[PDB]
RNA sequence: GUCCCUCUCCAAACGAGAGAACAUGCAUGGGCUGGCAUGAGCGGCGAGGGGCAGUCCCGAGGCGCUGAACCUUGAGGCCUCAUGCUCAGGGAC
RNA sequence: GUGGUAAUGCGCACUUGCCAGGUAACAAAUCAAUCCUCCCACGGUGAGCUUUCUUUUCACCAUAAUCCACUUGGGCCUUUUUACGCGUUGUUCGGAGCGGGGGCUCAAGAUUGAAAAAUGCAGCUCGUACUGUGUGAGUUCUGCGCAUUAAAGCAAAAACCUGGGGUGU
RNA sequence: CCCAACUGCAGACCGUACUCAUCACCGCAUCAGGUCCCCAAGCAUAGAAUGCUCUGGUACAUAGAGAAAGGUACACUCAGGGAAGUCGGCAAAAUAGAUGCGUAAGUUCGCAAGAAGCAUUGGCUCUGAGGGCAAUUGCCAACUCAGAACUGCUUACGGCGGGGAAUCCAACUGUAUAAUUA
RNA sequence: AGCAAAGAUCUAACGGAGAUAUACAACAUGCAACGUUGGAUACUGGAGCGGGGAAGGAUUUCGUGCCAACGGCACUCGUACACGAGUUGUUCGGAAACUGAGCACAACGUUAUAUCGUUUUGUUAGGAAAGUGAAGGUACUGAAAAGGGGCAACAGAGAACCUGGGAUUAUAUUCCAAAAAGAAAUUGCAUGUGGG
RNA sequence: CGGGGAAACCCAGGUGGAGGCCUGUAGCGAUGCUGACGUGCAAAUCGCUCGUAUGAUUUGGGUAUCGGAGCGAAAGACUCA
């Protein structure tokens, strides 16, 4: 998840916390480094 | 955390590569110079308010110097 | 006992009492001979007499 | 309990998805039979032992 | 009035390994904190009597591994194994028994 | 407690003696005195109240001078060679305010290490 | 005219009964009559005790005001001895 | 490698080639008893009570890991020699070395600092600045084992540790 | 190539909600049954008995009016007699804490034994005894026991043995027919 | 019939369709019941209708809406129903990597037939089960090591992390980012300086 | 520790804390009411009373032995009502 976040969005992920929902789907909280703005890459995708 | 005894150490440690900050705490009886480096937090207790100010200038302008104060709910 | 043991230690260390009479009292203090601290002292002061 | 194999966790993950009600539109298919979901479930009765 | 406390490490049973301190934190709250199992310490060999050695600390796993070699032993021969009396008996036996042979052997050869 | 006590010795209980010097407490009446709810009368009664109701050893109303009670300016002071708790003068003041029934109005709270200050409620 | 609603208790499991129907009827109060045993508060007898130099306090009990206080018709004691409430009684055959 | 008469101290190496031993490793009762809880003491802040009484009643008063530099209990060394003496609540001990002086070491703490007040808590001021911060009863962590009644004698192994020998030579 | 103190970068996998029970489990159920572990306050008291209480948690168990007979009860009482009741003292009553004195036959000498039985107990104001520490003297903590004077009892929470004389059987503790026999 | 163990509720204001509901005054003609907040009273009484875990359950957790059925009375409430959301770890538990009572894969032997037996008293198999490499010569030469592979502990062994918070509707020794609110511990590799 | 005795040994006061020891919680059981209930709270429960409660004790997880067989401090007990 650290590597594929470097490929797709070209932002380094300093910390990842995986989880598995009761649904079977595996969530992840990716913390992208303070040199990068996660509110920037969000609007690069979505979001609101 | 580690203690600094001589002042010839507090010059060496501040001039190490890793030390990213020097936190300066003012107490009634003394002032602490808390050097934040990678593994340990090195501190220096002066105890004489005259000698303290003079040290606070000799610190190289390279390293950040934070004045340690009470922080409220900025968040 | 803890009261009677400590009064004999305090005398032998202050040399009010011999090591020989200490051992004569120490063993009796265990024999329920001395009814209390004041009873021990009266018996010492009676030995010095 | 807190413990679970992951293989067992998923079987309850699937069974939680299957409890949803029958979509409203799917009643409107031409020649339709299904009305309410007959396989629905409640933990209070008929316990999966997974 | 006796704040009541809860286990934290996921094991809730109390055995000789789960022993717990009570702790009053700077937030003023009681807390279970796990004590550490503690080794019985370096001893002489069982056969010789199991008495503990001198100058040798009771350090446990990863405490004994990260400490300097001197806290675990002594400088004279058989440092962290045998007590001084057991060393000087094996120093004496090594000698007095060896000569009882050297004397009993010469007599046989001399004869 | 070493010597066992007696009832009948509850008259005249010894109080600990402050061996260093004087201790001084203040009761600052300025705020309510300004608005007239106090008067020169009640201030004469307030000092007198402590003069009558403070109990020195076991007994009240007789204070020889190991403790002196002074109304200088608008602020009451209590200077004491004895060891008192400052908590105890907060007690007597409230106990005075409840006779005058001023206590739904005037509150007391510690402004400084040796002093209390009469005030009003929000 | 009877029944319900309302109020009373010689009646009563619920029905039924005896009654009342702006009536000292109901309410509270007073006085009787009775039960208990002398209330709270305060004040100058007490084994002893503590201060200050005889006094001023601590002390279970005790004595005075004190046959005082409280209770007394309510599943329902007495006396009109006083005041209070009622202000076209409602509904059904 | 190197100091001390010694108990043992101080911080070039490698040793799972081999061997030997330790830790892991287990245990009553009595007595003392850690963290901590309760209670009392001291008195600081707010509150409760007030016809009378109550120097009053109630709440709070906190310091995590980590890392630095006196006391109690045991094992021991040297010294002087002991046959009556030392010692526990307690069923003990000594020429196979008691007791005394002086030392070495271990276990559990105490203390002073780093962390650490910049935090927590309470009060208050006109969403901010200030103010405050025990010879008592329990308690199995521990002392504590070649350690319990016993025709009961109280698991094992990884992993680690030190040594013997050797390598360095 | 090894060692030493730092520094640089990295530190993967699965569980993590909630429940653990007078409603979340098993007992066809939100069933007075059953179900392992940890933390455990104040007072009376020998106390984890039992009674009430501050923190925490509850007012959910279908309710209202309400004096019939007959019942059930983790509810009481009774004149005189006191087992005459009854298969049988079944059930109820009774005994009762602590302290002192006292205690039989029998006996494997251990017991029997709390045998049996007698007496004391409150409240208040005092007195004595029981210690620590420091340098005969000075200062202090925490409790227990005994004795006295005065004064009171309506014998008054909870809790808590009735006892004695003998016969039959099994030596004793233990186990034992889950749901009629311990 | 009955819905009778576990003491018990009361009042006011507000909510709600659930009212103060009327063809010549008010009682005599809209009864009973519901939630939340404040107040009162009471119970549990630390062996708890307190706070956390195992087994078992598996979304009951959390927020909004909602009253058809369901919670043997009642709901405006719910563990109902509907619609969204919620479970974050270098160190916590397991596994990677311990052994125990034990299990049975290989091997061997039986059996018409393996779907049978042996398989820890130090340990399989009539049984050639070592793929490692001391010293030495430059990836050969061969000392040394007897007894195959694995599973069985979420209470034994083993284990490097602690508090602070304004970090939540719901998770936390899990989250917090330059003053990390911060302080540490430890594993692997690597460069640099110091020594060998 | 003391007393007695020529001896052998015998008496008395303390300490100590033994036991398939006694009273009594939890725990584990299940005596009597032949109590409640007996279309129940319950296809064996409830109330008070009672047995034992440092031991041949109670208990969790794991593991072993079962159908003419298992296991049994023995009752035809128990082996998922």
């Amino acid at each position: 998840i650290k590597k594929a976040i470097r490929k797709l969005y070209q932002v380094k992920a300093v910390k990842v916390n995986t989880l598995i929902r009761p649904d079977g789907l595996k969530k992840a909280y990716i913390r992208l480094s303070a040199a990068h703005d996660a509110l920037d890459t969000a609007n690069k995708i979505g979001l609101v | 955390p580690r203690e600094i005894k001589t002042l010839k150490e507090f010059l060496a440690i501040c001039s190490r590569k890793d030390a990213r900050c020097v936190k300066v705490k003012h107490n009634p009886s003394a002032t602490k110079f808390k050097v934040r480096c990678s593994r340990y937090l090195y501190t220096l207790v002066v105890n004489d308010k005259k000698k303290a100010d003079k040290i606070e200038r000799s610190i190289h302008p390279s390293v950040k110097k934070i004045a340690v104060t009470a922080r409220s709910h900025a968040k | 006992l803890r009261i009677l043991r400590r009064l004999l230690r305090k005398y032998r260390a202050d040399k009010k009492i011999d090591r020989h009479v200490y051992r004569d009292l120490y063993v009796r203090a265990k024999g329920n001979v001395f009814r209390n601290k004041r009873n021990l002292v009266e018996h010492i002061h009676k030995i010095k007499n | 309990g807190r413990f679970k194999p992951l293989a067992v966790k998923k079987k309850y993950a699937k069974k939680m998805n299957q409890n949803k009600p029958v979509p409203y539109w799917i009643r409107l298919r031409t020649g339709n039979r299904i009305k309410w979901n007959e396989k629905r479930r409640h933990w209070r009765r008929t316990k999966l032992n997974y | 009035s006796c704040p009541r406390v809860q286990y934290r490490r996921r094991m809730h049973y109390a055995t000789r390994g789960n022993r717990m301190k009570m702790v009053r934190t700077p937030g003023n709250k009681l807390v279970m904190q796990k004590r550490a199992k503690r080794s019985q310490g370096i001893h002489t060999p069982w056969v010789l009597g199991h008495k503990r050695l001198g100058g040798t600390k009771a350090l446990r796993h990863i405490d004994a591994r990260l400490a300097s070699r001197h806290e675990k032993s002594v400088s004279r021969a058989y440092g962290g194994v045998l007590s001084h009396d057991q060393v000087r008996d094996r120093v004496v036996r090594a000698f007095l028994v060896e000569e009882q042979r050297i004397v009993k052997q010469a007599l046989k050869e001399h004869s | 407690v070493a010597v066992r006590a007696k009832v009948g010795s509850r008259s005249y209980v010894r109080q600990k003696q402050l061996a260093k010097g004087k201790k001084v407490f203040k009761i600052d009446c300025s705020i309510p005195a300004a608005d007239g709810i106090f008067s020169e009368d009640v201030l004469g009664n307030f000092e007198q109240f402590f003069q009558d109701n403070t109990k020195l050893n076991g007994r009240k109303g007789k204070l020889s001078d190991k403790v002196r009670l002074s109304m200088n300016d608008n602020v009451l002071t209590i200077s004491t060679t004895m060891a008192y708790r400052k908590k105890y003068f907060k007690y007597l003041t409230k106990k005075f305010l409840k006779k005058k029934d001023l206590r739904d109005w005037i509150r007391i709270l510690a402004t400084g290490k040796g002093t209390y200050q009469l005030k009003y409620f929000n």
